C-alpha cells in the first residue's frame, strides 16, 4: 500500500552487521538515517535519509520436500474359518534437500474405476510417520490404483508434495506370508466343506 | 515433553518369537488412546508394541514402550453391540433358515454342522419338519409322497 | 508472587514505539525509568520510576 508509513524496526548504534526481527511477511521498502551529536549535547548533526533502491520481500526459508519412492508390497492370508487375505504396501522416503514430511497420505481406487473416472470416488488412507500401509480383506484377483502424497504444514496453512500413482493386483502368484497358520474348526474355502 | 502421536506395531506371537518384528504390521492412530483391529484372528495370540514418536531436535525423536501379547478366545468378554436378527446365519453351530411371519421367525431348514442332520419345511406341532434327514440313524422320513 | 523482582527486559534508547520479547507467559507489572547525562559525563539526571 502506498499509504504505508516508515514503521520503526530498529533504533540503535550503527554497525555493518544489522540483525533484527519482528517484521511481518510481505513486501516493504527500507531506508536509513544517521545521527551525530556534537559534544555539547544540544547540537546534533544528521546525515539525512538514504533509501535502498531495491524492494525486498519477507518470506519463509521453507521449500516443499521431495516425493516418496521405493514402492513395495507385502501380502498375507488368514483363514479363520473363512478364506481371506491382507495386503501391506510399503514405501521409503529420503531427507535430501527437502524439508520435514509430517505425514504420508495414500489414496487407492479400483484400476478400472481409476481409468473410467480417475480419483472421483477414490478411497484415502493415511498413516502419518509410518512407512507401511496395510489393507484388510483386499479384493482377490482385482487390481487397484494406489497413489501416495506427502503433505506438510506449509507457509500459510499447508504444503502438498505428491508422488506417482501405482497399481497392484493380488492373485495366487503373489507370495503370501500367511502368519495365521491353521487348526481352525470349520473350513469355508473354494475346495470343500469338511468337518472333523 | 509433548507426544504428537502413538505408533502401534503388532505381529503374531509365534512369528514374533521366530523372527521378531521383521514382517510386523504397524498401525498408527495419533492423539487417540484406543486402537481397534477389525476381524482379529480367533484363538490366536499376537505381539503388540507401542512407540511414541515426536518431532525431535534435528528431524525426529523416538520413545518406545514394552511389547505385549494378547489372545482372543471365548474366555475374553465380548460387548458385541451388534445385537442380532440378521437373516441367514453362518456359524460353527448350524445352517438355519427362517422366514419371519407376523413377529416370530419360523425355521424353514436346518443344516446341522456337527451331525449333518437336515430338516426341510415348516416344523409341525411336534418339532419335525415335513422333510427330515437323520444321517446318524440314516432314516428317510418325509410326511409326503416320493416320485 | 509479591516476592517477584523487577526483572530487566529492555535497556536502551527511549522511543514511543518499544518492541521486545523473551517475556514468559504470565501476569506481570511494568514500570519505566528515565536517565539523562549532563555533558560532563559524570553528572547524570534521572526522572525517577
Amino acid at each position: 500500500s502506498e499509504d504505508s508509513e516508515w514503521v520503526k524496526y530498529y533504533i540503535g548504534a550503527l554497525g555493518p552487521t544489522i540483525k533484527f526481527g519482528g517484521v511481518p511477511v510481505g513486501d516493504y521498502k527500507i531506508r536509513i538515517s544517521g545521527q551525530v551529536t556534537m559534544p555539547d549535547g544540544v547540537t546534533v548533526d544528521s546525515s539525512g535519509y538514504y533509501e535502498y533502491p531495491s524492494v525486498f520481500t519477507v518470506a519463509y526459508n521453507f521449500v516443499p520436500p521431495t516425493a516418496p519412492t521405493n514402492i513395495a508390497f507385502k501380502a498375507a492370508r488368514i483363514a479363520d474359518g473363512k478364506e481371506r487375505y491382507d495386503a501391506r504396501i510399503e514405501w521409503d522416503w529420503e531427507r535430501g534437500a527437502g524439508a520435514n514430511v509430517r505425514e504420508f497420505l495414500v489414496t487407492y481406487i479400483n484400476s478400472e474405476e481409476y481409468a473410467r473416472t480417475g480419483w472421483a470416488k477414490a478411497q484415502k488412507i493415511n498413516v502419518g510417520a509410518a512407512r507401511a500401509a496395510t489393507i484388510i480383506s483386499f479384493p482377490w484377483k482385482v487390481e487397484h490404483t494406489f497413489k501416495v502424497s506427502s503433505i506438510a504444514w506449509g507457509p500459510n496453512r499447508q504444503d502438498i508434495t505428491e508422488s506417482a500413482p501405482a497399481t497392484f493386483i493380488l492373485n495366487e502368484d503373489t507370495p503370501l506370508d500367511n502368519s495365521f497358520v491353521n487348526e481352525t474348526g470349520i473350513d469355508v474355502n473354494y475346495a470343500f466343506i469338511k468337518g472333523s | 515433553a509433548n507426544v504428537r502421536e502413538f505408533l502401534v506395531t503388532y505381529i503374531n506371537s509365534e512369528e514374533y518369537a521366530r523372527t521378531g518384528w521383521a514382517k510386523a504390521q504397524k498401525i498408527n492412530v495419533g492423539a487417540a488412546r484406543a486402537a481397534t483391529i477389525i476381524s482379529f484372528p480367533w484363538k490366536v495370540e499376537h505381539t503388540f508394541k507401542v512407540s511414541s514418536i515426536a518431532w525431535g531436535p534435528n528431524r525426529q525423536d523416538i520413545t518406545e514402550s514394552a511389547p505385549a501379547t494378547f489372545i482372543l478366545n471365548e474366555d475374553t468378554p465380548l460387548d458385541n453391540s451388534f445385537v442380532n436378527e440378521t437373516g441367514i446365519d453362518v456359524n460353527y453351530a448350524f445352517i438355519k433358515g427362517s422366514m419371519k411371519e407376523g413377529e416370530i421367525w419360523k425355521q424353514t431348514f436346518l443344516i446341522d454342522a456337527a451331525t449333518g442332520a437336515i430338516n426341510i419345511g415348516l416344523l409341525d406341532e411336534e418339532g419335525k419338519a415335513p422333510i427330515s434327514f437323520d444321517p446318524i440313524n440314516r432314516v428317510v422320513n418325509v410326511d409326503g409322497k416320493v416320485i
